[PDB]
């Protein structure tokens, strides 16, 4: 059988918040930084990409008319999302790799500092510190489909699509995340 | 095969009782590099849809050599490993724990008839073109893990009376679990044994689990 | 709009009028290529016609014609103007830069290099400082001392701080700092310290700038974790 | 759920801009030259925070009109979850509707940012007490974003064009009261559906 | 709060207007021709400072009144936030709720912008000792400020036009001594509401 | 002495058939084993300097229920309170001279200085208390 | 092969290595070198496309620019100047340094700043051609040399 294979290379245009998951890492951090951006021991960037791939296209094809499942509820297993995302039972086909940096924590991701402002004096009423991802700072991951059907490129680009224009990671609201996705398939036999 | 193993990204691999296993073990190697085998249409994947096939765990190296043993002391250098590598992550309503990444480990995959070969090295090629996913969420990511190298090196049997690994032997005080899940059959298993303690290769329950060093 | 004729398209967009080559009788603003009489008979003689090597020479006949033709990220020139005209051609001798942007590509000379190359040097240099990585007083004397410059804001957090930053690249790092911040300005008359809250005067504001400078001279002698053990208790971070 | 509102905003300066550097690293290497930097990109572009000047200009006016609006401005407030800017900017649990870009530059630090000279000038003897080099972005400098708005409603445009113009009003970044952060802004809305890509 | 204070003053130059350039790229692509620039925009219009002027005009007289008002022109003197100056123009740790926007021209440059010659002469020989070149405003060059005052109160015009009065008697930027910069001042001020732009 | 690039050479421009790249890195002498290396390595051993540099009872329950009924003494603050605890205690309640700000949650003005003493207080005691009697109090509050 | 083509001073010990912070070029038999190659090389291809000093010791430079700033002929604003003409080339310094340093005929003033003090007029002439000859002399130094001479007089250069 035949698998597709996709090399996906992002470009960062806007900061990057993905917040660190490891409790002993974050409580390590907590000292000196609020928001500790997901970082390996590798000193590397992690970012989840298949619950962003997923997400996307879950609302796309639910707005398109298509009958989808939508998380945040079990998955069917008979909707497009499942066949290509997985589910409960069915393994998804789609594996995806994890957004890692193809540059290190010291040269990628910077401490800054956050606001709340008092909106009648006008002061910083809180403040914070937060890492974030530089901009131009380049990912790497390979998405990995095992018996690839036609609409497969296509519906992986259109989800790549919607992260661009939506974003990556966390404070997607703020302006945190807007992200540029070059691409590369290829076909493995 | 000889080789060296780098976690790229960390992996999952929970087991009962509340702990996880401090190192990825064989019988995940040998499930991966069967969904790979079913993945590419190569002619091993009856054999591995079979449990007790020995024609075909992957511990950690030191700073000197592999960690022998739940901690693992180092041989010659004595240095210590297991309890501050395991990290514990909360994610979005989840609470696993991973190992963290960045950290090398053994290649032991001993092909013990020639005629495979050919086609264990076509995997190491795919190993070695895209690499290797041990552990749980193995589709979100994680559990990514390098090649750094490889190499063929033909070994005779053991000529004594330790188990590196784990063993399945009559009644056991301890409690090892392993599972079946085919593809293209919707069956998954948790089939469960007891075995021995840790500290060629078979005893005596299947050939990725045994070891005797 | 698109009309047709006999092999002719003729698009009409919003901006211009194409004709892909009977002939229309409208204006064709473009048009794509015994035809000179196909160009004379055709009226509100075409802007710019879009035309193996005879090409070339009949272009040369459309350019006698006085007709132009056409032979098949935003780039900006940052240049000069200086031109010649060598073989009917106006040209520009010029060596440059090819800048690459988001949105635009500029063409920059040398002058812009050598300001980016200014900047960069002006950034190494104040990178690596001499050797990163005197009096003495009481241990209690220095706690009360900064705990009373402390209360009249004179050492605050923020020069605790950095008091801190030029105590862990070393001795002497530390010592150019203060040395730096108590230097009575000849031609100013200021220091480089927070000034005292409180009603002073100028002696005794000079003789608090100097108990600061003996303070922080003194405790610089003392080891790190006395240091520290010194100063979370005014600067906790 | 089956269209969303796409506000592209370019913004103009009427006055000189000036909004402070938030990343340690650059503003510790800023400071061997500069005292107030401004925050730029690593692509050398200048980059605004937009979202709390929007929100902030909707919970003054929401609050000055008339309506049951929560106050995220003090300290550790939190947001109700029921006023129209808990549901367009964000809340505790629901997160916010409209996904409110950065203010993007369209040129780089070279072309619209301009380190200055600002002062502390004693009022008797009339001298420059102090002085203090502080970075500012230009007049006419132009900026980009994009607001976009997924479950939109019918006022949600409106809401957003009147904190717009109160940002003009006001200004937008910092040194506001000094005169600097006055801006012009241009809006091009749109209705798309979210399967475009597909 | 429900209501904001708008104060649009109109000012006239009556006398050669200099501020000086504080761009320094700007300054240093201009002294190659002039040794004091004006200050001016990207958009070739003259900006001045306003919002100090006024603070300073209103420490001074608040200071000669005898008002308790603290002094915010000392060397890294900060404010205490209990005075009357410090509530219009902000403090340590409250904004100042009147916004003064900076003083730009309703004309251009090249319009109203001059480049002069100053002089310094030999006491005991009359000579042209030293000899300098500076970019002024003319007279009768037209600027146009706005003032936000946020939280208005009964005493904030009666201020505020009392240190335009003030910058009018001592001038509003640059060589103050020689006789630049004396301005007038047209005010025109209105309570607008807050929710005006919620259409 | 030999003199080896760290530096990548993978990005190059060519100029008068000179294979030429603009470089900023900085040049260490290695004991007879000189080097070139990025910025990038400075940043990591001013790092790594940095680091070494560094390696050196009913009415206690209804205030409980009271507090965590508006939220000033909730979730986060129980768990780091069994995470834990007279110094954190003591550095969630000191009031910062500069603003004033107590580290708690907001919950009149006397009323909320008056809840935040409460809170110190009730944190305190709870702490006097043994473990298990506070451990087996504080999980119905917040299940951890 | 590296051929470094730099002078290897200016090294600085950070932590336990010698450092020396650099800028230059890298050229491929590779060799690393500095900006006097990329004058060299734009000179070279841009005259090619066009086709259709006294030596006065480095201590007695340093007394003497400590001299002339202590009584004010040098300045901070002419120790900025001088550097960014001296950043811009050896041969535009040459001719700032001319240009301050020469009298105008007709009315005889140098546009040095004037000595502090009671000096007289052939002493004022003096120290004149005194800072005509060090800040001639200082040219002859690499950019790193004159760096660390003036960064002590001028912090912020
Ligand atoms: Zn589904
Ligand atoms: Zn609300
Ligand atoms: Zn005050």
């Amino acid at each position: 059988k035949t698998m597709k294979k996709i090399y996906v290379t992002m470009k960062t245009l806007s900061p990057l918040y993905t917040g660190e998951v490891r409790r002993e890492d974050k409580e390590a951090a907590q000292k000196r930084v609020n928001f500790p951006v997901r970082k390996t021991a590798t000193n590397k960037v992690l970012i989840p990409f298949k619950g962003a791939l997923r997400s996307a296209l879950e609302i796309m094809l639910k707005a398109k008319g298509e009958n989808v499942c939508d998380t945040g509820a079990r998955p069917c297993g008979r909707c497009v999302t499942c066949s290509l995302f997985g589910s409960m039972g069915r393994a998804g086909r789609a594996s995806v790799d994890f957004l890692i940096s193809n540059d290190t924590k010291e040269q990628i991701v910077r401490e800054s500092t956050h606001l709340r402002i008092e909106r009648q004096t006008k002061s910083a009423s809180d403040t914070f510190k937060g890492e974030e991802v530089i901009e131009g700072a380049t990912f790497t991951a390979t998405i990995t489909i095992s018996n690839p059907q036609e609409k497969d490129l296509s519906l992986i680009q259109s989800a790549l699509k919607f992260i661009e224009e939506n974003g990556i990671g966390g404070w997607l609201n703020k302006g945190y995340g807007r992200v540029s996705f070059e691409v590369k398939s290829e076909d493995v036999a | 095969i000889k080789g060296i193993l780098e976690s790229i990204t960390g992996f999952s691999i929970p087991l009962d009782n509340g702990e996880y296993a401090l190192y990825p073990a064989g019988r995940h190697l040998r499930g991966a590099i069967g969904y790979i085998a079913f993945n590419l249409d190569l002619p091993i994947s009856s054999k591995f849809l079979d449990f007790d096939f020995d024609d075909i765990d992957l511990l950690p190296i030191s700073k000197c050599k592999i960690f022998y043993p739940n901690s693992l002391k180092c041989p010659s250098c004595n240095e210590i490993y297991g309890s501050s590598v395991l990290r514990n992550i909360m994610a979005r309503g989840l609470s696993y724990k991973e190992v963290i990444e960045g950290k090398k480990y053994r290649l032991s995959i001993i092909v013990k008839d020639e005629k495979y070969l050919n086609e264990m090295e076509a995997i190491i090629r795919y190993i070695l073109s895209y690499g290797i996913y041990l552990g749980n969420k193995v589709s979100k990511g994680y559990g990514k893990f390098k090649i750094k190298e490889y190499s063929i090196v033909d070994i005779l049997p053991v000529k004594d009376s330790l188990l590196l690994s784990d063993a399945i032997i009559d009644n056991g005080e301890k409690d090892i679990v392993f599972s079946k899940k085919e593809i293209s059959s919707s069956k998954f298993e948790i089939i469960r044994k007891r075995g021995k303690a840790k500290g060629f290769y078979i005893g005596y329950g299947g050939l990725g689990f045994g070891e005797i060093i | 709009k698109i009309t047709f004729y006999n092999n002719s398209v003729f698009i009409e967009t919003h901006n211009g009028n194409y004709l892909f080559s009977d002939m229309p009788d409208g204006n064709v603003d473009y048009l794509i290529l015994e035809l000179i009489d196909y160009i004379e008979r055709l009226k509100y003689t075409p802007y710019k016609v879009f035309l193996k090597e005879q090409r070339e020479i009949l272009a040369k006949r459309i350019i006698s014609k006085k007709i132009r033709v056409e032979l098949p990220k935003v780039v900006l020139n940052i240049n000069t103007d200086n031109m010649c005209n060598f073989a009917s051609y106006r040209l520009m001798p010029f060596s440059g830069f090819i800048v690459e942007k988001d949105d635009r590509i500029e063409i920059n000379d040398k002058n812009w290099f050598d300001m980016i190359w200014n900047e960069e040097y002006n950034k190494m240099r104040s990178q690596i400082v001499a050797e990163d990585f005197l009096p003495d007083m009481s241990h209690d004397k220095i706690i009360e001392n900064i705990e009373y410059l402390f209360n009249i804001k004179i050492l605050s957090k923020n020069r605790i701080k950095e008091f801190w930053e030029e105590f862990c690249k070393g001795q002497k790092a530390a010592i150019k700092y203060i040395t730096q911040v108590h230097r009575k300005n000849p031609n100013t008359g200021r220091r480089n310290w927070n000034p005292p809250e409180g009603d002073f005067t100028d002696n005794e504001i000079e003789k608090l700038y100097e108990t600061a400078y003996n303070t922080l001279l003194s405790l610089i002698k003392y080891d790190k974790n006395k240091v520290y053990n010194i100063l979370i208790n005014f600067n906790p971070k």
